[PDB]
């Protein structure tokens, strides 16, 4: 199945989406007629093939000159998120869920563009460094302004954690210079080991019922929750506890039996992790009604996550926000002030209870699911909508 | 063409029960039309209406709509006939109207099997009159009877065959309902079979995951009030027992 959760960065208007279709053919779609013209809100997916010529998009090697046919590599599922300074929870969670990451600078348009930076720092915090950098719109660009374009952006690349990471001039649209980046793909970013034994965890980011308009009960089906595993090897016919629970203000467990576990285009037996994956469960499609399973966690049955409202933080931030052009100084946070504290895949409204010099303890108004110790990226109502300020870990 | 005889006699011979319409008095009492003979009229008198002498403003009321009424007498080749409604009992209008009903609802069908096939309407019924509704009672159960009884269509000849076919598209409603399945449960699945294996044994559609439309059957429009009941009654002894929740507008 897919082997490496790769992501795709970028601003908004650029072409992930683009970049995604030129790369696999399989569109994120642009939907619910706002994003058909504008931006999604959901993931976008797709699943790009790698088998290369040794002696590829397709497994054939009738185009590179020599017709010994293309060796298997991997097979690669990508996480497209909305590059949206408003939507940014969704990217949040998306960050953790990804093994590796995919930038994407326009020509035409800016170096220190703001919501790319954004980006490049949440990267950075949720430990994704390994950045294929691709020059988007250079099919508009000028021979010398291109290379300048570059140069800055080596010169922006220098005191970020990112070092090294390389640099692919593509056209999205007019389909070249690819090559080089699906050798990056094997070269640059090595797959991070996923085993047997750890602990099976699943991370659910969206909601799915297949319930057609049309159809009759007699012939019906389950609820399919769009999730990936970081993980332990889920195979058909499992028990499944979703841990975020259920409103009564109390909340309680959602307990689903494996109807099946669906990955690339083909169901299969298995579900190994490092991989997003449509998981058909027992449960009732008007709880996967459009975006009800977005950041829960989904452990096998006779497991133990602790749903936490109380939480100890041990929280670091920046001297200097990101989000704005305007580059806004980082004012000391402030109690009982409504954050957003992104945890793997929770977006949840938190009210500060202490600030001390390292640490600080959090109220949620909505419950989030710790197992381990925790990925927090955090973000502050500071201009309307909700900036980058800093990150944390659940010190539990 | 749009009207004609019933039963072959020009005349409703001597005491049979028929009925008129009351058109207009001035002094001789109404100047009634046989409404099985539509055009053909006759009259009756002021002493054959109601006995309590009719005041001008209690006659006024009555006119253009009709009543039962039986025939006293008979001229042979006028058409000016004496008619009777006071000696008239209530059992014919029981009798005779819903008889004359029986009769209404052929002059239905055999308008649009004459004109809108641009014949004239007494040949297609005088096919019909002598072998349905004088071998037995008139046709229009027997119309119910032809729709299986199928002696009847081969016992006369068809002159045409579009009035075999604009019989049993005539002679041979939707109540909405948009319940709201808001579950957040394991067993829903299977409680929406159950649910769809008793409520569509009318029309049910599935809408998506919540959202269903079921337009239920009714028969006199009001025999789907015990329907439409039935079936809530039934989503909400459901839900109980699986774990889910289910709502109905």
């Amino acid at each position: 199945q897919a082997t490496i959760n790769i992501g795709t960065i970028g601003h908004v208007a650029h072409g992930k989406s683009t970049v995604v279709r030129a790369i696999s053919g399989v569109q994120t779609v642009r939907f619910k007629d706002e994003l058909e013209r504008n931006i999604t809100i959901k993931l976008g997916y797709a699943n790009a093939k790698i088998y290369k010529c040794q002696e590829e998009i397709s497994p054939k090697c009738q185009r590179p000159g020599c017709p010994g046919r293309y060796k298997l590599v991997r097979h690669v599922s990508f996480v497209d998120c909305p590059g949206h300074d408003i939507l940014m929870s969704t990217m949040l969670s998306g960050a953790a869920v990804m093994d590796a990451a995919l930038l994407l600078i326009a020509g035409n348009e800016s170096c220190p563009q703001p919501q790319t930076s954004e980006h490049l720092a949440a990267i950075e915090i949720m430990k994704l460094k390994h950045v294929i950098i691709l020059q988007n719109k250079v099919d508009l660009m000028r021979e010398e302004s291109a290379l300048e374009h570059q140069k800055s952006i080596l010169k922006f690349i220098r005191g970020t954690i990112a070092d090294g990471a390389p640099i692919v001039p593509i056209s999205a649209q007019l389909k070249y210079n690819i090559d080089a980046v699906n050798e990056f793909i094997v070269k640059t970013i090595p797959v991070p080991p996923r085993d047997f034994m750890i602990s099976p965890r699943l991370i659910v980011i969206r909601s799915f019922d297949v319930n057609k308009p049309g159809a009759e009960i007699e012939d019906l089906k389950g609820g399919v929750a769009g999730g990936s595993i970081l993980n332990g090897v889920f195979k058909l016919g499992d028990e499944i506890e979703i841990r975020p629970g259920i409103v009564t203000i109390q909340c309680k467990p959602i307990f689903s039996n494996i109807v099946s576990l669906f990955a690339e285009q083909n169901d299969l037996k298995f579900a190994v992790p490092g991989g997003l994956i449509g998981v058909g469960t027992k449960v009732d499609p008007t709880l996967c009604r459009a975006d009800r399973l977005v950041g829960q966690v989904v452990g096998a049955k006779g497991h133990l996550p602790n749903i936490y409202t109380d939480i100890e933080i041990n929280y670091f931030l920046l001297r200097r926000l990101l989000g704005v052009k305007k580059q806004a100084k980082v004012r000391k946070l402030e109690p009982n002030e409504v954050l957003m504290v992104n945890i793997g895949s929770t977006a949840t409204g938190a009210r500060v209870v202490a600030v001390k010099a390292d640490m600080a303890r959090l109220q949620l108004t909505s419950p989030a699911c710790t197992e381990i110790n925790e990925k927090i990226a955090l973000s502050r109502r500071i201009e309307k909508h909700w900036r980058l300020i800093g990150w944390a870990t659940i010190k539990k | 063409t749009s009207h004609c005889r019933f039963y072959e006699n020009k005349y409703p011979e001597i005491d049979d029960i028929v009925m008129v319409n009351v058109q207009q008095i001035a002094e001789m009492g109404a100047y009634v039309k046989l409404l099985e003979y539509d055009n053909i009229e006759g009259m009756i008198l002021l002493s054959e209406l109601s006995r309590r002498r009719i005041r001008s403003i209690q006659k006024l009321i009555r006119v253009g709509k009709n009543d039962v009424a039986v025939v006293l007498r008979v001229d042979k080749e006028k058409g000016y006939i004496d008619l009777s409604k006071r000696r008239v009992s209530s059992e014919d209008i029981i009798k005779c109207e819903e008889k004359y009903q029986k009769s209404k609802t052929v002059h239905s069908i055999l308008r649009y099997c004459a004109e809108k096939f641009q014949i004239p309407l007494e040949e297609l019924y005088k096919t019909i009159a002598w072998p349905l509704s004088r071998k037995f009672g008139h046709a229009y159960e027997a119309f119910k009877l032809s729709i299986i009884d199928e002696t009847v269509w081969e016992g006369i000849e068809p002159p045409s065959k579009d009035v075999l076919d604009e019989l049993k598209n005539y002679i041979s409603v939707k109540i909405r309902a948009d319940v709201e399945v808001s579950c957040f449960s394991y067993e829903g699945i299977d409680a929406i079979k159950d649910a769809l294996k008793s409520a569509e044994d009318v029309k049910v559609k599935l809408v998506a995951a919540p959202l269903y439309v079921l337009t239920t059957q009714a028969l006199d429009k009001q025999k789907g009030i015990e329907q439409l009941e039935s079936a809530i009654e039934k989503i909400t002894e459901v839900i109980t027992k699986y774990g889910g929740v289910c709502n109905i507008t």
